[PDB]
């Protein structure tokens, strides 16, 4: 989850998420640089009484901030693709699960074996017990067994959802009609946040998303004791 | 393009024209001023006797301003300019406008 | 049919300081206000609407 | 006094009454969607009418009877048509795209198929087919209208327009009738979405261009044109070559292709 | 198999267009639809700029396929020089018609 | 014909500034409120 | 007299006057509601209401600041009083169409109000996706309100689009070439094409959207064999040419104010701002679905169109590195003007980095539908649109008024705007990166700090809006009349003296061929 | 190309003409007579309520709100079948 003046993402908690942490900073070592050279040659063009007023010829200068920027864009575009490409990566999961997107609350469907499905809720804020999130906790969590490759698959059964996981590197509308999939790997036991990334009526901001990865055999016992 | 020389000489032979009218001295220096460079001695020269020919004394101590403007911060062109056209200055009774206060705010 | 283009040309260039929309006579005026009558009671008549619409009617 | 050739415009409130048109025909299509009444939508389509009348009544004058259009004038006119006409082919672009959208793709609810289960298309060798000669019929008879007119021929001129308008009549009675007999409707799905819309803005343009057609038949009837000056006749042949463009597309796409 | 009854523009063209047709068979441009062609613009030569007053805005392009346009008002008297590069040009105030 | 130069080539008039001030501040101010008595009507109705 | 000129108006600079008055009124709106967001937004909780009070603000905001402040200073105002007289026209091709331009954009404004008025108002998103913009979800006639308001925005511009396109080819001297003409007029043109080729698509797609509502069409409706996608692409189809519309007289604008305060004849690099307004206006068109990252494309899609949005940096960076290049051995005067300009350099490109950065598909996973792309687009929007349109108006308001302004309090304004703006807008790249979802009423704690800042920025903001309306009632009331401008040699709109007389070029200037 | 006939020889209003009599209205003629011919009600079929068909979000703007602007008693189903 985000914490206090937080500056950049949350901590990656899938191998994806890093690596999209680590294409960021290049990237935006990049944005520095550049918006950094901008306002420099803004001061010096500024900073000085000699003159050149006459017409200044245009060609060579313009080979120069045409090619550099050229190469620049193909130094991000190559990361950049590479990982849009490790995403899609065939990866065969040991496990589905869908999530459908509602005015307001996700509900999800464990049917690989057994035909688990539930409803997951924010708190209110009035209900919360000591110490829990304001707008980010759910009555049932998304039960998933770390360390393991599963497939998301999202829907919706009325207007746009989104089903966002910043921790884990996840962001899939949620379409009527459509089932969009999308992979989840943690690296990692805990508790995973994400809010509702579509506008979707009177309730937008308050139909949370939070995953809870324990290991197999935690999720296996919680899985037969929903029979 | 041209060299150095190239470019002085053709400024001199443009403010040396005997018949030059007024505006073409003040097409000449404004279009002078617009070059990434102070004029060579040898061109402010010529201008300051195309002043005295169009009896311009005004003019004359602009285009010393204008030599001195556009040096900015090298503050050595300047007086080795006015050392170079001292001789000049001497003979035409041009006083600098540093002589005339017109430096001082 | 007979060619009247040259009536219509002495009409309508004759110097009476009238706009080329009022050029043709009377019933330019007459067609005009009924234009523009239409046009403010029927904008008068939908803000009305708008009021009526804003609030809810049991 | 000018010595350009271009048009200055008596200040005139047709801008005024256009504008006010618009809001109250969008207004007025409000009120019918949602609270039961024909009232404003009336008036705005009757000002929008008169609006359109007396605006380009206005252009008549300032060019037959006043002598504005000069040559530059004209270039601008030209300019300003082709461009309009840009507008409308995006226009029906969107349509076209919204069809091959949902029939290139055709979803579960559908039947997976296309086109649709349920749906039984009209034969594109029957009314359609008629539909498409009449209007490539037309686009020959105007040209005659045409060459007629730089020709100086003012009967010939005028069968060949009156024939011209006579054909987008038919092929707008064979539509109608067509729209009725059709065993599917607008509400059925994507395919009568597509169908209608698409066909029906159509249908609007060729009532547009016949109506532009006959007011140049009248003014023809009054010599407004010359044999080198007539363009409104030319803005309504372009925009009836438009129109027919777009029926040859709808009739591969939706009728043939989309059977 | 054909036949007439279509006015032509010299029967029936009125107002500027008549005058701009009228003109333009006489070879003259009142209303300054050609580009005029350029003098040397020497002293000797200036470039003729007519107008129906005694002053208009001038545009001089200093070398062929410059973008930019050196503007100023031309007076009535004296020829005057383009202040970008000196190319003469003189007033000759007339009447429209000719 | 119409009136030209500074202060005429306007649809309001600049002829006394304190008229001027208060056209200006109704004019500014009432766009500016309008969302603000919008809110509150919606939030009135229900 | 009062009704024939201002009501039935055939005049380029008076309809101009018309335009930037609208959009004046139109930007306090905006800014109000703009105030209302972040005051919804400065302390956690909930101020007004649950999210669709919240986004009906949110969606109207966004309508007003673009439709009604943006373009119509921009093309109305700034297009309609200075195209003309930069190419010595008399005035547009179509003077009177024009008009209509210009009455069309009351009542679509109307339209805009009425929808927000009625029921509870459109609570869509500028955007107006199905199925939330539908029948069941937004019952009643908000959302129709809205697409009317639309439809008669679009058509406005259309024809705008028309007359400037026709205006700029046909009425030039004729010794003058499209590669004489200034950069402002190119920006208008290039604009005007973007708008006649994108508007109609938008039209086609909203219409659609009326009849999905009202008449039992299924276009994005799955249960007829529709799609919620499609729409998308046809409101992105316009969307992305859209924000291109809303910065190209900006640019234009932007050339002419740094070459005049840099004391130069000429922009610098002429033909090659020529070429990356023409190259921008084209990409503008093969990049949409950017906005599309998280819908479900195929990958090879989403490779195509990162890679495609990219490519604008390139002859973006030239028209960056040119104005840079024109200031270069300038005699520089620090107007107000030249201030906004050199403000608008700066966090233009800022803003446009972090386009590039939303670019990529996969970082855009994690930045898609949060406040990083609501900083990217402020970047671009509050501090260059409305740069260029600050620097513009306190630039050529002598020329449209007769008057001149106070420097001092110009230069105040931009200050307190500059803070402003920067205290608005970047703490919320931080709520981005750390995943603050956008169109959200209230937000998790942690995320309270950087609200917190962004909403006082909003205030500060509000001041320089204040003053600045302060400032225009002062030169109106001391009246310093214009004497005489510099530079007028290239600066044809000057030529005529301050304000132009209601007829120019009535006698057209004198251009040989040689 | 493709067709065939073969003039050219100089565009005139005599030939768009003889195009318009000889070409195009002929053709108008035969395909007027080939719709004329395939004419004739085919047999309507079963009605299934289709959930994908006859659409209703919304009543429409006339009549009982549930009839299209065009209905065809004897070939458009209403939502609940044929009408009587
Ligand atoms: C840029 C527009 C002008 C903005 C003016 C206001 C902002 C100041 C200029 C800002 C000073 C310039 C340097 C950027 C500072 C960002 C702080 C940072 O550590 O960034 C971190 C990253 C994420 O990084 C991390 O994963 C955190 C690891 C390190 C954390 C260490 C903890 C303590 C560090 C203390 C930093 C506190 C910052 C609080 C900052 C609070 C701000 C209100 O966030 C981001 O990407 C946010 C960036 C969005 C992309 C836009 C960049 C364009 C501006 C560059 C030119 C400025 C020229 C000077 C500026 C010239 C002005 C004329
Ligand atoms: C003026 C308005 C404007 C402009 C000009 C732009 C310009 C750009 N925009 Fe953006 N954008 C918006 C307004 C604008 N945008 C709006 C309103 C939205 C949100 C819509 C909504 O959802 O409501 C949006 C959303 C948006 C998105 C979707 C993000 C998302 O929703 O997830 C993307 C993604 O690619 C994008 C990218 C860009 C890029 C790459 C440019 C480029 O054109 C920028 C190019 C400029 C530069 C790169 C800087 C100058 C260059 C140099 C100094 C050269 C050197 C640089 C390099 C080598 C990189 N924009
Ligand atoms: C041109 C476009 C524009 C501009 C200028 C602005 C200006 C501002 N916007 Fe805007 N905003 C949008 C376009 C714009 N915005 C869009 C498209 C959206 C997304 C909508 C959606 O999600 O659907 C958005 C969303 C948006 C949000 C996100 C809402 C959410 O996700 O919940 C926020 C939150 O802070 C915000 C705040 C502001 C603020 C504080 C300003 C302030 O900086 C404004 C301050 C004042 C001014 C800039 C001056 C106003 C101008 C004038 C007075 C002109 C004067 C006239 C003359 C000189 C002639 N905006
Ligand atoms: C040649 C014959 C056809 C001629 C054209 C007929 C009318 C078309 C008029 C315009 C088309 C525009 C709107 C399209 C709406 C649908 C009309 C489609 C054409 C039509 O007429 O479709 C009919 C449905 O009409 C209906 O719903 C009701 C239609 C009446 C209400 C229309 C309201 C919508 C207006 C929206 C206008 C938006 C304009 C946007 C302009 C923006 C520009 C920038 C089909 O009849 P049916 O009974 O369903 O099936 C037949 C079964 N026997
Ligand atoms: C991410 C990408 C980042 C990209 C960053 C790129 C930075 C690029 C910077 C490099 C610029 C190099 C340009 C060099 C051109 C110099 C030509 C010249 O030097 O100027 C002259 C001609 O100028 C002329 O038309 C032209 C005169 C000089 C103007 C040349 C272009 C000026 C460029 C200004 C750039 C400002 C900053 C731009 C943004 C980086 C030739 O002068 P000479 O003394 O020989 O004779 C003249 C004097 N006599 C009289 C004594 C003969
Ligand atoms: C049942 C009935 C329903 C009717 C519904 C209403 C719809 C009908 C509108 C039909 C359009 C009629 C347009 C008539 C224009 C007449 C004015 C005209 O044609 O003006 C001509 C100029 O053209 C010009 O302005 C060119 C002007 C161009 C006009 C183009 C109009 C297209 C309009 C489409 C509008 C809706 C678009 C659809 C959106 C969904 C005048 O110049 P000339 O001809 O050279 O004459 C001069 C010579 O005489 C001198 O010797
Ligand atoms: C100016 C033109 C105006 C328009 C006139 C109408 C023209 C129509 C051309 C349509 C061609 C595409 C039709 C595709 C539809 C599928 C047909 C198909 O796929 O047919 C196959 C051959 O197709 C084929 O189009 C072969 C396709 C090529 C055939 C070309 C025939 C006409 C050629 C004219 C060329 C003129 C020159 C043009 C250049 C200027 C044959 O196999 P089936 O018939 O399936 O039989 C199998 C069953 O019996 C049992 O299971
Ligand atoms: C849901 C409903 C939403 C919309 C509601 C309708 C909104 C608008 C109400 C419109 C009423 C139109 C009234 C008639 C307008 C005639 C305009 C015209 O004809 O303009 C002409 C120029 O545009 C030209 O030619 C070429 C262009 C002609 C344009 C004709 C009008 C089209 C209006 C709609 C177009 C929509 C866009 C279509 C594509 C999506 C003439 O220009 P003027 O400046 O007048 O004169 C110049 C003089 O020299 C003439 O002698
Ligand atoms: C001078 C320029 C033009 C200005 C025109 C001003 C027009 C004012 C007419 C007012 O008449 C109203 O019409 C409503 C509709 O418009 C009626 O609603 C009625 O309309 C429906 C449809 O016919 C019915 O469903 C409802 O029962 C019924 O409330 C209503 O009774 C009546 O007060
Ligand atoms: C300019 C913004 C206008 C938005 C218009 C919104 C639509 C309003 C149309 C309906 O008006 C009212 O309807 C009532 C119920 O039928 C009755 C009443 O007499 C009528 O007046
Ligand atoms: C400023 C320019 C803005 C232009 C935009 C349009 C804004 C118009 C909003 C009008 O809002 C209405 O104001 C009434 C005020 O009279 C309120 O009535 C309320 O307040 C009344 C007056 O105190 C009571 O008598 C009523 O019972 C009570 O419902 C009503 O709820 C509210 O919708
Ligand atoms: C040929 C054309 C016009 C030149 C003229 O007639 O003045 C010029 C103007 C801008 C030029 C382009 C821009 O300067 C941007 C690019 C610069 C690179 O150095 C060459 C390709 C490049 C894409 C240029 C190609 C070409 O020289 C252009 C397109
Ligand atoms: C009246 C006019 C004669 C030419 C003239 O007025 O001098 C003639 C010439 C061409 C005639 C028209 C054309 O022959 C085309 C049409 C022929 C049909 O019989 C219907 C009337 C129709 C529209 C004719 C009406 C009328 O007899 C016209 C209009
Ligand atoms: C997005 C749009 C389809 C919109 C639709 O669903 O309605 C499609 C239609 C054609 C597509 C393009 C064409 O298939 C050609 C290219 C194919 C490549 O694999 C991706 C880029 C590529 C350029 C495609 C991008 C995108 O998927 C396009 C542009
Ligand atoms: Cu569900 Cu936003
Ligand atoms: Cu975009
Ligand atoms: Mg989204
Ligand atoms: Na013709
Ligand atoms: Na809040
Ligand atoms: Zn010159």
């Amino acid at each position: 989850m985000a914490y206090p003046m937080q500056l950049g993402f949350q901590d990656a908690t899938s191998p994806i998420m890093e690596e999209l942490l680590h294409f960021h900073d290049h990237t935006l070592m990049i944005v520095f640089l550049i918006s950094s050279l901008v306002l420099y040659i803004i001061s010096l063009m500024l900073t000085t009484k000699l003159t050149h007023t006459s017409t200044m010829d245009a060609q060579e200068v313009e080979t120069i901030w045409t090619i550099l920027p050229a190469i620049i864009l193909i130094l991000i575009a190559l990361p950049s693709l590479r990982i849009l490409y490790m995403m899609d990566e065939i990866n065969n999961p040991s496990l589905t699960v869908k999530t459908m997107g509602h005015q307001w609350y996700w509900s999800y469907e464990y049917t690989d074996y057994e035909d688990l499905s539930f409803d997951s809720y924010m708190i209110p804020t009035s209900e919360l017990k000591p110490g829990e999130l304001r707008l980010l906790e759910v009555d049932n969590r998304v039960v998933l067994p770390m360390e393991m490759t599963i497939r998301m698959l999202v829907s919706s059964e009325d207007v746009l959802h989104s089903w966002a996981v910043p921790s884990l590197g996840l962001k899939t509308d949620a379409i009527p009609g459509r089932l969009n999939q999308t992979t989840l790997m943690s690296s990692r036991p805990g508790l995973y946040y994400g809010q509702c990334s579509e506008i979707c009526g009177s309730n937008h901001s308050f139909m949370p998303i939070v995953l809870e990865l324990v290991p197999l055999k935690y999720f296996e016992k919680w899985s037969a004791s929903m029979l | 393009h041209e060299t150095d020389e190239e470019f002085d000489a053709r400024w001199v032979t443009y403010f040396n024209k005997p018949d030059i009218d007024a505006w073409e001295l003040r097409k000449g220096m404004n279009t002078l001023v617009g070059y990434d460079l102070v004029p060579e001695p040898k061109i402010i020269d010529a201008a300051l006797r195309a002043c005295r020919r169009l009896n311009d004394f005004a003019s004359a101590v602009r285009i010393l301003e204008v030599v001195k403007d556009k040096a900015g911060p090298h503050k050595e062109i300047y007086p080795y300019v006015i050392q170079e056209l001292r001789p000049t200055l001497n003979e035409l009774g041009i006083s600098t406008p540093e002589e005339l206060g017109l430096d001082k705010v | 049919f007979e060619n009247r283009v040259a009536e219509k040309q002495k009409l309508f260039q004759e110097d009476n300081g009238l706009p080329v929309h009022l050029k043709g006579g009377a019933t330019d005026n007459i067609l005009y206000r009924v234009t523009m009558t239409l046009c403010l009671g029927g904008t008068l008549y939908s803000l009305y609407c708008l009021g009526w619409a804003s609030f809810p009617h049991k | 006094h000018q010595t350009h050739a271009y048009h200055m415009v008596n200040p005139s409130p047709w801008p005024l009454t256009g504008a006010l048109s618009a809001l109250l025909m969008t207004s007025g299509l409000t009120m019918w969607f949602h609270f039961n009444s024909m009232t404003l939508l009336m008036i705005g389509l009757t000002t929008n009418m008169l609006t359109m009348y007396q605006w380009w009544r206005d252009v008549i004058r300032e060019s037959t009877f006043q002598g504005h259009h000069t040559p530059a004038v004209q270039k601008g006119l030209r300019y300003g048509m082709i461009l309009f006409i840009i507008s409308e082919v995006l226009f029906f672009t969107g349509f076209f795209w919204a069809f091959y959208h949902s029939s290139l793709a055709p979803t579960p609810e559908l039947g997976g198929c296309w086109p649709p289960t349920g749906i039984h298309p009209l034969n594109p060798l029957e009314v359609p087919l008629l539909n498409t000669s009449v209007l490539l019929a037309s686009g020959v008879s105007i040209t005659w209208a045409h060459h007629s007119l730089m020709e100086g021929d003012r009967k010939h001129m005028l069968q060949a327009l009156f024939i011209t308008i006579t054909l987008g009549v038919y092929f707008t009675l064979l539509q109608a009738s067509e729209y009725y007999e059709a065993p599917f409707t607008i509400s059925d799905g994507v395919y009568g979405s597509t169908f209608f819309v698409a066909t029906g803005f159509h249908g609007l343009h060729v009532i547009i261009g016949s109506t532009f057609l006959i007011v140049c038949f009248f003014r023809q009837l009054k010599f407004h044109f010359t044999s080198n000056h007539h363009f409104g006749f030319e803005a309504a042949a372009w925009y009836w070559h438009f129109v027919d463009v777009v029926w040859l597309f709808l009739y591969v796409s939706i009728y043939w292709w989309g059977s | 198999a054909s036949g007439g009854g279509v006015p032509t523009d010299e029967e029936q063209a009125t107002g500027l267009e008549r005058e701009v047709m009228l003109a333009a068979r006489k070879g003259q441009d009142p209303y300054n639809i050609l580009a005029p062609k350029a003098t040397s613009g020497t002293k000797e030569d200036p470039n003729l700029v007519p107008s129906i007053t005694n002053k208009r805005i001038v545009g001089c392009i200093c070398e062929e396929d410059n973008s930019t346009v050196i503007w100023f008002w031309l007076h009535k008297g004296e020829a005057q020089r383009c202040p970008s590069c000196g190319t003469h040009y003189k007033l000759v105030p007339h009447q429209l018609a000719h | 014909h119409y009136e030209e130069g500074p202060g005429k080539n306007i649809p309001f008039s600049v002829e006394n500034k304190w008229r001027l001030l208060a056209m200006m501040t109704l004019f500014f101010g009432s766009g500016f409120a309008a969302p603000f008595f919008i809110v509150r009507h919606q939030l009135l109705k229900k | 007299m009062f009704i024939n000129r201002w009501l039935f108006s055939t005049n380029h600079k008076d309809i101009g006057t018309l335009y930037l008055l609208f959009g004046a009124w139109a930007g306090m709106v905006g800014t109000a509601l703009s105030l209302l967001i972040r005051a919804e937004l400065g302390q956690p909780g909930t101020l007004l209401g649950d999210d669709q009070i919240y986004n009906v603000v949110v969606t109207a905001h966004a309508f007003v600041m673009i439709f009604f402040m943006v373009m119509p200073i921009m093309i109305g105002g700034f297009g309609n009083w200075l195209v003309p007289l930069m190419i010595g026209a008399p005035d547009m091709a179509f003077p009177r169409m024009n008009n209509m331009s210009f009455w069309l954009l009351p009542p679509s404004f109307l339209l805009l109000l009425a929808s927000s008025m009625v029921e509870a108002g459109a609570g869509t998103g500028w955007t107006v996706y199905p199925p939330l913009a539908g029948n069941l979800a937004h019952a009643g006639a908000s959302v129709d309100l809205t697409i009317f308001s639309l439809h008669l925005a679009g058509v406005s511009s259309i024809l705008g689009a028309i007359n400037f396109i026709t205006t700029i080819i046909n009425m030039k001297p004729p010794a003058m070439s499209q590669y004489q003409t200034p950069l402002f007029v190119w920006s208008v043109m290039i604009t005007a094409v973007l708008l006649l080729l994108s508007l109609p698509v938008l039209a086609a797609g909203i219409t659609m959207l009326l009849t999905d509502r009202n008449l039992n069409t299924t276009f994005f409706d799955p249960a007829g064999g529709g799609d919620p996608i499609l729409y998308q692409h046809l409101f992105w189809f316009f969307g992305h040419p859209e924000v291109y519309i809303l910065i190209l007289p900006g640019f234009g604008m932007i050339s002419h104010i740094v070459t005049y305060y840099s004391g130069k004849k000429e922009p610098f690099g002429y033909m090659g701002m020529v070429w990356a307004m023409m190259s921008i206006g084209f990409l503008g068109f093969i990049v949409w679905a950017h906005h599309m990252f998280t819908v479900g494309m195929d990958v090879d899609t989403r490779a195509y169109f990162t890679s495609a949005t990219m490519i604008i940096a390139i002859p973006t960076g030239v028209k960056v590195f040119s104005w840079l290049a024109t200031l270069h051995g300038g005699n520089i005067k620090w107007s107000p003007a030249m201030m906004w300009a050199l403000g608008f350099i700066f966090l233009f490109t800022v803003g446009g980095l972090t386009g590039i950065v939303l670019a990529n598909s996969s970082l855009d996973i994690v930045l898609h539908d949060t406040y990083y792309v609501v900083a990217h687009f402020h970047y671009v929007l509050s501090m260059g649109a409305v740069f260029a349109i600050m620097g513009g108006f306190v630039h050529w308001f002598p020329l449209f008024s007769g008057y001149t302004l106070n420097d001092t309090w110009a230069k105040i304004h931009f200050a307190i705007m500059f803070v402003g703006v920067n205290m608005t807008f970047f703490p919320q790249h931080f709520l981005g990166l750390s995943g603050m979802p956008r169109r959200y009423s209230d937000y998790p704690d942690a995320y309270t700090m950087w609200n917190t800042i962004s909403s006082m920025g909003s205030f500060i903001s509000l001041t320089a809006v204040m003053l600045m309306v302060f400032i225009i009632w002062e030169a109106f009331a001391s009246k310093r009349e214009v004497l005489t401008v510099d530079l007028t040699t290239t600066n044809l709109e000057w030529l005529n003296g301050c304000p132009p007389p209601y007829h120019t070029f009535e006698e057209p200037t004198y251009v040989n061929l040689k | 190309a493709s067709a065939a006939k073969g003039d050219h020889g100089g565009t005139g209003a005599r030939t768009w003409r003889f195009l318009t009599f000889g070409l195009a209205l002929p053709s108008v003629a035969l395909c007027t007579l080939n719709s004329w011919l395939h004419s004739g009600h085919r047999e309507r079929p079963a009605f299934i309520p289709y959930h994908h068909l006859r659409i209703r979000t919304k009543p429409f703007s006339w009549g009982d709100g549930n009839h299209t602007f065009f209905h065809n008693p004897r070939v458009n189903p209403l939502p609940t079948g044929y009408e009587k």
